[PDB]
């Protein structure tokens, strides 16, 4: 059985614990002996597994914390919808969504920053946004600032609702461990109800709102004299004139005569030629079918009645050809460790974010998204970075599971023990394939540089040279270009047009995804990507597996997950902790995702994004220079970094001056991080003690004793500023370039 | 309100209040006296 | 034969002398009296 | 005290791992730890993984002293059993290592002598100029 | 006794406890034909002496390398061809 | 190998020995402190150099004191 | 003094690890920290090392002079100096492609060459040293000073 | 001229860094405080905090204001 299992008033709502800082632990709820107290206060702020050593209080804390995060996300959504309501050119963008830059931010004219309000178009002076929110709102059929305003008030209502819910589910009526530990119900509800009915209700919105309004806007209609969605619901003649399938009603549905519903739930593959997005009929059919799928999927696990599955019953009965006797005890560790679940969920959520980027650049689902090149670049770049970060967090929390929440005595698993046993084979073969990949990708780039510098372009690795053609990806493109004719006859066109064919869905003077070719350079850079991914996996999996013990430190789980070292002995143990491994995997995730988004931006600016002429020949942004310049690192330095970073230096003056500024400042903070990564706490503590002498000599000695940052905190500040500066440099570069060229 | 004035007395809350007030002061001065490079009032 | 002298010495200092020095210094590295 | 004279006692039930005796045992010294477990139970061994130590006497051969003493401290703190490990050179001559007096080193047993012990504060050490061009360092007078 | 039930510390048989086993070393006899073996044993014996093999390889590899580079015509490698083009003037006249 | 010399400012708290993962240190009897014991260092040849002994020494600066020196296979933390 | 390669230090020679190699390379010229060292022997090693450095300096200058005398256009540079490119030395790189031989041929040379951006042309021309035989004589004299 | 100026200035910065590194090596290896009590060299270590803190003032002032003006102009 799965009861409600909550208790009333576990924690008293009061500001007494607001007053005393660092109340949540033993060594912080005393007061600052030093300035390390503040850093250890913020560091252990959400380390609920360190505050209270029971899963009940931990689970209540993370539940109400998720409510706070949801309140924050709803508040942020309210902000975006409101800035789209009162501080935007959304109407002018709807009237002409090809020459009006999406803008939903206006600056205040105070210190000359008013020049950041650019001529985006539509009688509006503001900042051209890149979140693609205008494209979402055209996919929803908004067509009015009143609707954005009222959904902003609704998102504020939901933010207050989530904040009250967190307060209620911590302080007034909080669940106990019997409520969280049951997961068959959590999965059943999050499948059938969250994701099932969520997709169902979004398909209902689309069937009843998005499809008619977008068909009207595609036919050509001023958004002011467009009928409202409730007119489509109520006035049946109207929606029936849009789609006569509505005239029959749901007796098509309940008599299973769905063939006549194929006027608004088509399987019309490919992109909408009128607007460059996907077909919203296809998307409505999609969300409907996904709703049916997740609704039948959320009735799989046994919760309170006889039917269903036990996840314990599945995992403990899953024998197979390769270590199927295992899988026993995983229900124990996953229902008694929030860090295991956090690691797994972060891994899959970040991988889904990356899947999201890769499927949004190529199958642009919103109207007029593919031709807002800033929107496409920003979305792919963003979700790539988010996915990489979330995977690195999966590493961090796998490690925190391995150190703290791992007991072979009580909670034993055969598979995890077998992984820890041969972990040196794992890391050795992964180190090897990392070296192999580094060589046979980056050394190919170095060979290309040397040969092109020695005047031997016949000896390079290129299409006009020694060819390393991606035969497998080219074969997949050949199949999927021919898939809908034989293998998927329900589709009139392919799922995407990146495969091949005489398909080039231009909406105006802009391309929107012609077929992306795959040459030698794409082989090279895809193997660079496999390389950087494998090195990130090396570092992170190595920290995970060696979080507990090694041949160097066999008592590392007693030192903790997040400790600097075990001293200079054994030669040195400087970055032996699993925290240090995620800290290095962050740098390698940075390298990986940065070369990924560089590949993306250059490939699209050279082979896809561009203008289309009245004769029918496409002129790309860079001009197809990816197959000849992106084989050499000098070409990435010259034809990509030096060439595309002309708009960010000429940005000064026009609206993009901020992107110019945020270039250099980002360039700084990255370098500012190098003060932390290269150095060590000892030098800074001695400098600080000299400065403390200078302060004692003026009766201005502080009582919070100045201490240099912790070693781990120096590394954290370093990787933090490093990622911030590098990523903000790339963000300024990307957005300035693509807003100044497309 | 007891123990709210102690929280608002804490270094970050007090720093954000002081720097919000100070930044608004500087911002409104630069609105009143924009584009200043000299002190000509003597 | 003076434009041929670079062809004699650039390998002899760059390939042959490095092999000689690397071998000899690797033996000196691993010697035990 | 007389040492404990390492016998051929049994070993824990372990399925094997990649954390054993590679070459530091073939040509150099390797180590061996013996502990009397009152009952058969599972424990995280320092070479990665999880073994099941048997009831009565157990014996585990490890690659270095830190593995042995880490496992020993975890045994003495978690299972409260009395461990004692050795060092076995590849020709023999098993060396009794850990307690060295029967009682653990945190207890001030008499008989053990003062070695590595300066009768001065730490900042009364002479400077390196005093011991320059001499084989001695500033912490050996 | 190393072959007892879960005893792996036979002190006199310290090769089985340390892991001195030949994982793949076969003591099986000579598989090659003895005449082929005699041919290789007589024809490769000159290279057996190490101190005379290191010296030989040094003074033979360096000789062959400094020779084949010297008598390499301007068809194998282009550095020995020459410019084979009118030399262009540099910036600012030539400076 | 290493050189773990201790000084007479030790108070006999037995934390340097309770932190030592290689049994370098051991408390001996002594008459220079309230606890009447001091931490010797016979097995300096087993010292890895991790300085857990002096990250647990509650003196004004330090009593136990690790001076890194000639590194052997026991002092380089080598299981191979 | 010691056995293995860091003969000057029996602490690195008695190091089974690869740290021996590195630290014996690095601490080779730290005579103050070597075994069996005296102030006398330290000073004498310093003196002989200074001699070695002076020898290498004169050898490097002799190499500059020889490669400007042999492979340089110095006799042509002293005619029209501010419109003729210096030549540091020739180049025989067997990895060069024919375009790179066409490109690195500068200063009116029989083959590919490197442009002396070091100023030895200007300095030598200012202190006399007109013909290439003068630079040959200078390189011979600096070989003599190296010896 | 550019190669020469860059050469000699990087050489000079390195040589200066080495001058100071060898002063540190002198203070560790070769300095005898009992031989030079209260002299002009021990007085460095008597007030080293003042030197270090006023260098830490001058550099901090220069960086704050140089960077502030450069960023103002940016
Ligand atoms: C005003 C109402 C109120 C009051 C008086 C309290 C009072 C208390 N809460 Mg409760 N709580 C509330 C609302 C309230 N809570 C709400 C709305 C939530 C849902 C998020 C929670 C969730 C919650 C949890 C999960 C826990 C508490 C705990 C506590 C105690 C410690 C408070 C403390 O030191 O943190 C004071 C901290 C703050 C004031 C920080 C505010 C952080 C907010 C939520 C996010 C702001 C982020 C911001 C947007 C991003 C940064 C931007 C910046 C860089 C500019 C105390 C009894 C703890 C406890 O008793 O356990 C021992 C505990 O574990 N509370
Ligand atoms: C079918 C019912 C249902 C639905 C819709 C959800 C939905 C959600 N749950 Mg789950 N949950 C359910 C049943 C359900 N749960 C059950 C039965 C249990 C017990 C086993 C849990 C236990 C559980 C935990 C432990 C946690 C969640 C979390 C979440 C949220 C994840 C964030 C997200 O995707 O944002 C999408 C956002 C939205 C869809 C907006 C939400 C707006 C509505 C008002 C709330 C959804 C309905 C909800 C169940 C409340 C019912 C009414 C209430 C008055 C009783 C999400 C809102 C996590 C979370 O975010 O913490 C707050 C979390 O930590 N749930
Ligand atoms: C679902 C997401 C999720 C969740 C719930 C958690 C939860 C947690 N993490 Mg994990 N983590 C995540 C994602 C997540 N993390 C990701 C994506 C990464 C990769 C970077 C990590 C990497 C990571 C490490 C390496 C560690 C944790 C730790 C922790 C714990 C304590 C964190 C804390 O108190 O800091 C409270 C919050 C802060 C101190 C603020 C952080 C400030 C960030 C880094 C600056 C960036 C802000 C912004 C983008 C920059 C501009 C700012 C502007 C003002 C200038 C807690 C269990 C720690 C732990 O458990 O150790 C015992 C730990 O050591 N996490
Ligand atoms: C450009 C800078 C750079 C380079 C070249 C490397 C190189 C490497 N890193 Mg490092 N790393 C760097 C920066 C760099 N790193 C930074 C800034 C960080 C900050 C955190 C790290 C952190 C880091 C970690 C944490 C890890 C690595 C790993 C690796 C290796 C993976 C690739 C490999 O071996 O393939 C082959 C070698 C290369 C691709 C390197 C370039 C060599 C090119 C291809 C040509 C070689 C020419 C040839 C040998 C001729 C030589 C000349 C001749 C005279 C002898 C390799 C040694 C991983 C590792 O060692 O395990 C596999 C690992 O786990 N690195
Ligand atoms: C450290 C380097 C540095 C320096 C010297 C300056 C200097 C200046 N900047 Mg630049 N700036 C800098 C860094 C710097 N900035 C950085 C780092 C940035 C990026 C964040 C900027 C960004 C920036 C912008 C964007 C702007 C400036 C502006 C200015 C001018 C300020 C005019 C103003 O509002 O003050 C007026 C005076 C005050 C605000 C002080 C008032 C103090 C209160 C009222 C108390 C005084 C009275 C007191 C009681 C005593 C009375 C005496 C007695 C009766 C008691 C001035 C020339 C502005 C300008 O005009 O451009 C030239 C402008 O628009 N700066
Ligand atoms: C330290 C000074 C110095 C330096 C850096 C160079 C540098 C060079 N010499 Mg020169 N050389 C020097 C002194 C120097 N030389 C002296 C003193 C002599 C007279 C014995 C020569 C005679 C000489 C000849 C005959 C040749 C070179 C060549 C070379 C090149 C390849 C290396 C081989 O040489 C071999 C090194 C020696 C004979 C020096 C032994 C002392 C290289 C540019 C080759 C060349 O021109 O390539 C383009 C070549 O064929 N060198
Ligand atoms: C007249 C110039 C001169 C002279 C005679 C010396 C001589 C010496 N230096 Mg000094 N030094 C110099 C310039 C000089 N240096 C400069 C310009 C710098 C700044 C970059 C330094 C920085 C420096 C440091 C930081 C240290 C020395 C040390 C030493 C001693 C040992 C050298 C060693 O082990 O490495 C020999 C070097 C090699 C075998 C090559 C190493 C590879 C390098 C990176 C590139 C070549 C020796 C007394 C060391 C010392 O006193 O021992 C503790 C020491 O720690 N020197
Ligand atoms: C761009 C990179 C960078 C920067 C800015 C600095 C800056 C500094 N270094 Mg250097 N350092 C660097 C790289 C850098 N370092 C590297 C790569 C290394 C090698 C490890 C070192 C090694 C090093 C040593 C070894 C020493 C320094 C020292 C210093 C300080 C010198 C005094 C000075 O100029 O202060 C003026 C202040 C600045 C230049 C700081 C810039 C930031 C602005 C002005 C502050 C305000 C920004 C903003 C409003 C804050 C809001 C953000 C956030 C709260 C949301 C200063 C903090 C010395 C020191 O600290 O003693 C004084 C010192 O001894 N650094
Ligand atoms: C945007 C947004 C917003 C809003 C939103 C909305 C407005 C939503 C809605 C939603 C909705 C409005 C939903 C609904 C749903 C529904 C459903 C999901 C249904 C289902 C049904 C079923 C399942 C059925 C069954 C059956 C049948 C079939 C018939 C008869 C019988 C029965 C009943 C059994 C806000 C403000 C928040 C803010 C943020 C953002
Ligand atoms: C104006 C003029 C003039 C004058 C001038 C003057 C007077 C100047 C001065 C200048 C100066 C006044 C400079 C200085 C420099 C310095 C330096 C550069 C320093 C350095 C230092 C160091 C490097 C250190 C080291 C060490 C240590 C650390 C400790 C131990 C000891 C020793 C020392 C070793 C006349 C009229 C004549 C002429 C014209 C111009
Ligand atoms: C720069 C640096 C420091 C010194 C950095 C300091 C101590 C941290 C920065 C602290 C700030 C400047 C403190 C001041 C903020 C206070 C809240 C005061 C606010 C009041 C006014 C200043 C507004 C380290 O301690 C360190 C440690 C280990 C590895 C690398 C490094 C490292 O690179």
């Amino acid at each position: 059985e799965v009861k409600i299992l909550v208790d009333r008033d576990p924690i008293k709502t009061s500001f007494e614990e607001w007053a005393k800082p660092g109340h949540f632990s033993r060594t912080i709820a005393k007061g600052p002996d030093t300035t390390t107290w503040i850093w250890n206060l913020h560091a252990d702020a959400h380390d609920f597994d360190s505050h209270t050593s029971d899963l009940e209080e931990i689970s209540r804390k993370v539940f109400s914390a998720h409510f706070g995060q949801l309140s924050i996300i709803f508040l942020w959504l309210s902000g975006m919808y409101f800035h789209g309501a009162r501080f935007s050119n959304y109407e002018a963008w709807l009237s002409d969504p090809t020459h009006i830059g999406p803008s939903a931010q206006v600056v205040w004219p105070i210190v000359g920053q008013e020049i950041l309000n650019g001529d985006v178009g539509g009688g509006f002076r503001g900042i051209q946004i890149t979140s693609g929110f205008f494209q979402i709102w055209r996919a929803s059929g908004i067509t009015s600032e009143l609707q954005l305003y009222c959904t902003a008030i609704g998102a504020l209502v939901f933010a207050a609702l989530m904040l009250f819910a967190g307060w209620f589910h911590y302080h007034k009526a909080a669940p106990k461990l019997a409520w969280f530990q049951d997961v068959e119900s959590m999965l059943n509800h999050h499948l059938a109800g969250l994701l099932g009915l969520g997709s169902l209700s979004w398909a209902g919105h689309q069937v009843h709102v998005s499809l008619p309004i977008n068909q009207f806007l595609n036919a050509g209609v001023d958004p002011k004299e467009i009928p409202l969605p409730h007119e489509f619901i109520l006035n049946r003649d109207l929606l029936a004139q849009l789609y006569p399938s509505f005239a029959e009603g749901a007796t098509p549905f309940f008599t299973l005569n769905w063939s006549k519903y194929s006027e608004f739930l088509t399987f019309r593959g490919g992109l909408d030629p009128v607007t460059g997005g996907l077909w919203l009929t296809d998307i409505a059919h999609h969300h409907l079918a996904i709703a049916i799928l997740f609704l039948i999927a959320g009735h799989m696990y046994r919760t309170n009645w006889g039917i269903g599955h036990g996840i314990k019953d599945i995992l403990e009965a899953h024998k197979g050809p390769f270590t199927g006797q295992g899988h026993k005890g995983l229900y124990e560790i996953l229902t008694t460790s929030w860090h295991a679940q956090l690691s797994l969920n972060l891994a899959m959520l970040g991988s889904l974010t990356i899947i999201v980027a890769h499927h949004m650049y190529s199958m642009p689902p919103y109207p007029y998204l593919a031709t807002d090149y800033a929107t496409q670049l920003s979305l792919f770049t963003h979700h790539m970075w988010i996915g990489g970060f979330l995977i690195v967090g999966a590493a961090a929390h796998a490690a925190i599971f391995m150190v703290r929440d791992y007991d072979p005595t009580n909670r034993y698993n055969d598979l995890l023990d077998r992984v820890l046993r041969h972990r040196d084979a794992i890391i050795s073969h992964l180190n090897w394939v990392c070296i192999f990949l580094g060589f046979h990708s980056f050394g190919l780039y170095i060979h290309n540089d040397t040969m092109s510098a020695l005047g031997r372009p016949q000896d390079m690795f290129s299409d006009t040279a020694i060819q390393l053609q991606p035969v497998f990806a080219q074969w997949i493109q050949n199949t999927h270009a021919l898939a809908p004719g034989v293998t998927a006859p329900g589709e009139t066109a392919s799922t995407s047009l990146t495969w091949g064919g005489g398909e080039l869905v231009a909406v105006g003077g802009k391309v929107a995804l012609l077929p992306i070719p795959l040459g030698t350079a794409d082989f090279l850079v895809h193997h660079i990507h496999a390389f950087t991914i494998h090195v990130t996996v090396l570092i992170l999996l190595k920290g995970v597996l060696f979080a507990r013990s090694s041949r160097l430190i066999p008592d590392k789980a007693n030192l903790g997950f997040r400790f600097p070292c075990d001293g200079p002995g054994r030669g040195g143990t400087c970055q032996v902790s699993a925290w240090d491994h995620v800290f290095l995997g962050l740098f390698w995730m940075y390298n990986a995702i940065s070369v990924v988004i560089f590949h993306f931006s250059w490939k699209m600016q050279s082979d896809v994004w561009g203008s289309i002429s009245d004769q029918g020949v496409v002129t790309h942004i860079t001009g197809g220079n990816f197959a000849q310049s992106s084989i050499t690192i000098n070409g990435w330095l010259r034809d990509f970094l030096w060439a595309q970073a002309s708009q960010v230096i000429q940005s000064y003056g026009s609206s993009l001056s901020a992107y110019g500024l945020f270039f250099l400042g980002a360039h700084f903070v990255w370098a500012f991080s190098l003060m932390f990564l290269f150095s060590g706490r000892g030098y800074w503590q001695e400098l600080i003690e000299s400065i403390v002498w200078a302060h004692n000599k003026l009766k201005v000695a502080p009582a919070t004793q100045p201490r240099a940052l912790s070693i781990i905190q120096g590394r954290a500040v370093g990787v933090t500023h490093y990622l911030l500066g590098g990523i903000a440099t790339t963000w300024a570069f990307f957005l300035a370039r693509i807003i100044a060229v497309g | 309100m007891r123990d709210l004035k102690t929280y608002l007395s804490v270094a970050p809350v007090l720093s954000t209040l002081w720097f919000g007030s100070l930044a608004g002061l500087l911002i409104e001065i630069n609105r009143l006296f924009p584009d200043a490079l000299t002190f000509p009032f003597f | 034969t003076f434009n041929n002298l670079p062809s004699i010495f650039v390998p002899l200092v760059g390939l042959v002398f490095p092999a000689i020095a690397m071998a000899s210094l690797f033996l000196h590295i691993q010697k035990n009296k | 005290t007389p040492p404990q004279l390492d016998p051929n006692t049994p070993s824990p039930i372990f399925a094997g791992s990649t954390g054993g005796l590679l070459r530091k045992a073939q040509v150099e010294e390797f180590y061996v730890i013996t502990w009397n477990s009152p009952k058969e139970q599972i424990f995280e061994m320092p070479t990665g993984g999880a073994a099941i130590m048997r009831e009565g006497p157990n014996l585990l051969k490890l690659a270095r002293k830190e593995q042995c003493l880490a496992l020993g401290t975890r045994l003495r703190s978690k299972y409260k059993i009395t461990y004692q490990f050795y060092r076995v050179f590849p020709n023999g001559e098993v060396q009794y290592l850990h307690p060295k007096d029967g009682v653990y080193p945190e207890k001030a047993n008499p008989g053990r002598e003062g070695v590595g012990l300066n009768m001065r504060s730490i900042g009364k050490n002479v400077s390196p100029i005093e011991v320059k061009f001499t084989g001695k360092q500033s912490y050996d007078l | 006794k190393y072959g007892d039930k879960s005893v792996y510390f036979d002190l006199e048989d310290l090769g089985n406890t340390t892991g001195q086993w030949d994982v793949y070393g076969s003591d099986a006899p000579s598989p090659y034909n003895p005449l082929q073996s005699k041919f290789f044993e007589t024809f490769a014996a000159p290279f057996t002496k190490r101190g005379l093999l290191l010296k030989f390889l040094i003074l033979g590899g360096g000789s062959l390398l400094t020779y084949v580079s010297a008598n390499s015509t301007g068809d194998v490698l282009p550095i020995k061809r020459g410019p084979q083009e009118p030399p262009k003037l540099g910036p600012r006249g030539k400076l | 190998s290493h050189s773990v010399k201790i000084y007479d400012t030790c108070i006999g708290c037995t934390q340097c020995v309770r932190a030592c993962p290689t049994d370098v240190l051991e408390m001996i009897p002594w008459d220079g402190c309230k606890a009447k014991q001091i931490a010797s260092a016979p097995r300096t040849e087993d010292c890895v150099g991790c300085k857990r002994c002096e990250s647990a020494c509650p003196t004004d600066f330090l009593s136990v004191r690790v001076y890194l020196w000639h590194e052997t296979t026991r002092s380089m933390g080598l299981a191979y | 003094m010691a056995l293995r390669f860091p003969r000057f230090s029996q602490g690195l020679a008695q190091d089974p690890t690869t740290r021996r190699i590195w630290f014996g390379i690095a601490t080779a010229h730290d005579f103050e920290s070597h075994d069996d060292i005296t102030e006398e022997r330290l000073y004498q090693n310093i003196f002989a090392s200074h001699f070695g450095q002076l020898a290498i300096i004169f050898l490097w200058t002799s190499g500059n002079l020889f490669h400007v005398a042999w492979q340089g256009n110095f006799e042509t540079w002293v005619q029209d100096p501010l419109h003729v490119r210096p030549i540091a030395h020739a180049i025989w790189d067997p990895h060069f492609g024919q375009p790179a031989v066409e490109a690195f041929t500068r200063g009116g040379a029989l083959g590919p060459v490197n442009i002396a951006y070091s100023g030895v042309y200007q300095w030598w021309y200012t202190i006399g040293l007109r013909t290439n035989e003068d630079l040959y004589t200078g390189a011979l004299f600096l070989l003599f000073l190296s010896a | 001229q550019a190669a020469l100026y860059t050469h000699h200035q990087y050489i000079a910065g390195f040589i200066m860094t080495g001058a100071f590194a060898h002063g540190a090596i002198f203070f560790i290896r070769d300095y005898n405080p009992e031989q030079n009590e209260d002299n002009v060299l021990a007085r460095m270590l008597d007030h080293k905090e003042a030197i270090i803190s006023h260098l830490s003032w001058a550099s901090l002032f220069l960086g704050f204001h140089t960077l502030g003006l450069y960023v103002h102009n940016d």
